RNA sequence: GGAGGGGAGUGAAAGAGUACCUGAAACCGUGCGCUUACAAUCCGUCAGAGCCCUCGACGUGUCGUGGGGUGAUGGCGUGCCU
RNA sequence: GGGGAUAAGCUCCGUGCGUCGAGAGGGAAACAGCCCAGAUCGCCGGCUAAGGCCCCUAAGCGUGUGCUAAGUGGAAAAGGAU
RNA sequence: UGCAUCCGGUGAAGCCGCCGAGUGAUCGAGUGGUGGAGGGUGUGGGAGUGAGAAUGCAGGCAUGAGUAGCGAUUAGGCAAGUGAGAACCUUGCCCGCCGAAAGACCAAGGGUUCCUGGGCCAGGCCAGUCCGCCCAGGGUGAGUCGGGACCUAAGGCGAGGCCG
RNA sequence: UCAACCAUAGACUCGGCGAAAUUGCACUACGAGUAAAGAUGCUCGUUACGCGCGGCAGGACGAAAAGACCCCGGGACCUUCA
RNA sequence: GGCACGCGAGCUGGGUUUAGAACGUCGUGAGACAGUUCGGUCUCUAUCCGCCGCGCGCGUCAGAAGCUUGAGGAAACCUGUC
RNA sequence: CGCAGACCACGGGAUUGAUAGACCAGACCUGGAAGCCUAGUAAUAGGUGCAGGGAACUGGCACUAACCGGCCGAAAACUUAC
């Protein structure tokens, strides 16, 4: 039970999929260390999860007064938000259903000495 | 041609978790006084003044 | 040059070679440009011929120049400054510096440069 | 090479043939407003 | 950058925030315990080793008229309806 | 018993004959109709049928007297053969 | 629902449960969490009275799958730019394509798509500072142009009228 | 015969957006055989480390279409000294 | 000779077996002929088993690098004239 | 970087260096450049001159790039015989 905080994002415009590939790298990574690594990801999916990240950080420091470099991504998790549908066509007289996907991302923080 | 079952969530789930990512190997440089981690790729030009460091 | 091995650098040979000449032209215009990686790769060896050919100057090897790339004001520069500048050093005038990638696809990006430390 | 779809438009001609004059014209093409302003329409004939 | 959010507040309650009474299941994930990479499985059932949790009588840890989750291994076993 | 080639898992009749249908369990290597036997529910009780007792598979490489030499056993004819 | 009684903002129902029960459909007036206003009991009455299947209906979500595709046979590029963010947006120089058309002008048809200013959660088969997308404002001027007020063909309607 | 080499659009790798028909299940081997008479699912044996990627197309009586040939029932339309 | 008279999610589509048309024969007629004659759309992105190749992971009681034995499997095996 | 290659893998090098590219020279392919001069009315021919040009093959040269570096990765014991 270590000093935590939260931090979210709703409605987010990536699916949850393309999200978690990312995220998988970066679950018990430091916070400084993650950032990084998603400055230098190649995936499309990395700014929102940076913005989310430095947010979680940044409350930490103002609004609970926490060092920031005894912190880690202890706990993270994007999730299924609502979803759009686009009647998209196709041939012989077809209609196929695009679903316009959202995402939610969650992260908590906590702050760890060694 | 088309599937014949629902293929089962063991298998799903199993392949699907090759669709992962690795991170690139990073290292540090001394940005003007001050450190940051970039890749080794990137490592001359980034002490030449090319890489948009934010 | 040693000829792509593969297939071309943007449809077909009529646009690797033109697109070749653009990028040697904007190259001795500036003296750095940014491209996609394959292109630098492609384009060391070409530039550099165009340099030996400008270091040993003549009205011969300045035709042989200008049968490719087409803007006059770049074979003065070259025959003018590049020329002798580049005359000692035997091989070796260009620099490939790689760099972030880019956006859209993820593509890589480079940096050529001409040295100038002689 | 012949993809001409059946709807080549006109309007003298939807008027001349699908109109509310024509519709009046006779006894048959006025009960036909008869359901429709009854019914609830907007545009009984265009 | 903004969306969106964290504190501070309103409010009886923001597990009532203009995507809002309650807020199920399918479905999507995060942690904790067991188990699984020499094996032929209508996917279960009967016996059951081993480990983990718990209640109780005791004594420096310990069996029990116990109970629950997993369950190596063995036997048996040919989906539902019309 | 007929038709058929006195063939068919063929077809058509009989039968206080049967079982399946509507009937599980055991045996038959697996096997709706064959043999045994007709399931009120429970028991970490006993005796038996059909069948079977070298290991897989619980029970006898059981006792006695003779045959088999062919892996017969664990498909088969007309006919042949010290 | 008729009738009699009991509990209920000192927390009913409904939902998630744990512990237990009944020979079964099922049950807990047995207790916890959530939650916020009606419910239970006994006797009778009446039923839109019990769904697992109808190539069943409506909504939502999965496997296929982070796969196929991203809409021609013209081909894009470098510097600078504003911008949070640029393969694509603006400009510069190159390059390449059509050139009895992929150019300039009308009719039908559509209906503000035109210009300016601002904007980018929706849309564009990616992103987008861009757009025929979004919002507000502005904008179409005829003695001689194409029609009417001038005429008639095919054909239509059709006073009276004739037939029915 | 007798096929070989080259280039472009795809196909493959990377970044982005991102469907589909089909689907009782599932950690879905092969053989000889049994069976509603062509077995991934049963018996008896043999083989096989878990998870993926490109590719072929023998099977899954593969997907599509409540068979279009045949038969039955109902209709339709056509004919004629019905 | 067998394997759906092997093989069309591998190709053809000449034949046969849709609608057109003609000859002979039958039918009064519509039309028919295991008679003939010319013409006539062959759909599918491979989920699983299978198969050819190629990787990641873990294992073989410490972690590693080289050289290799051989169970067991595969490929090849033709023939003529002077 | 490769004459290894769908990606990954495989093979080599990685300033204690000739892996690649360039540069110099060579081999080979093409076939007698441009400029100038001469003869020609002009088409054009001749000389300078195996000329010039040029891609993979070969030898040399450290001139450019192979970086002033990140990550994984090593020992429960137990008994007889000794």
């Amino acid at each position: 039970e270590f000093p935590s905080a939260t931090a979210k994002a709703r409605y987010v415009r990536v699916s949850a999929t393309k999200a978690r590939r990312v995220i998988d790298l970066v679950r018990g990574k430091s916070v400084e260390e993650a950032l990084d690594i998603l400055r230098w990801a190649p995936q499309a999916a990395s700014e929102p999860v940076a913005k989310v990240i430095a947010s979680a950080a940044a409350n930490a420091q103002n609004n609970e007064g926490l060092d920031p470099s005894t912190l880690v991504v202890a706990t993270v998790y994007a999730d299924e938000g609502p979803t759009a549908k686009r009647i998209r066509p196709r041939a012989q007289g077809r209609a196929f259903r695009i679903r316009k996907r959202t995402s939610h991302i969650t992260v908590i923080v906590e702050s760890r000495p060694p | 041609a088309v599937p014949k079952r629902r293929m089962s969530r063991a298998n799903t789930r199993s392949r699907r978790a090759q669709w992962k990512a690795e991170a690139p190997g990073l290292v540090t440089v001394s940005v003007a006084g001050q450190q940051r981690k970039v890749p080794r790729r990137l490592l001359k030009a980034a002490r030449l003044g090319l890489v948009d460091l934010d | 040059p040693k000829p792509t091995k593969g297939p071309r650098l943007g449809g077909s040979s009529s646009h690797q070679s033109a697109l070749l000449a653009n990028l040697a032209t904007s190259l001795f215009e500036h003296g750095r440009i940014k491209t996609t990686e394959p292109k630098a790769r492609a384009l060391r060896p070409y530039a550099e011929k165009l340099i030996t050919h400008a270091k040993k100057g003549a009205l011969h090897n300045r035709r042989e120049v200008m049968k490719k790339i087409r803007d006059k004001d770049v074979v003065h520069t070259l025959f003018a400054e590049i020329g002798p500048f580049y005359a000692d050093r035997n091989g070796g005038y260009t620099r490939i510096i790689k760099v972030e990638n880019r956006k859209g696809d993820n593509a890589p990006m480079a940096v050529i440069e001409l040295v100038r430390e002689k | 090479a012949k993809g001409k779809r059946t709807f080549q438009p006109n309007n003298r001609r939807r008027a001349r043939v699908h109109g509310f004059r024509l519709r009046m014209r006779t006894r048959a093409g006025r009960a036909i407003v008869a359901n429709r302003r009854s019914k609830g329409r907007r545009a009984l004939t265009a």
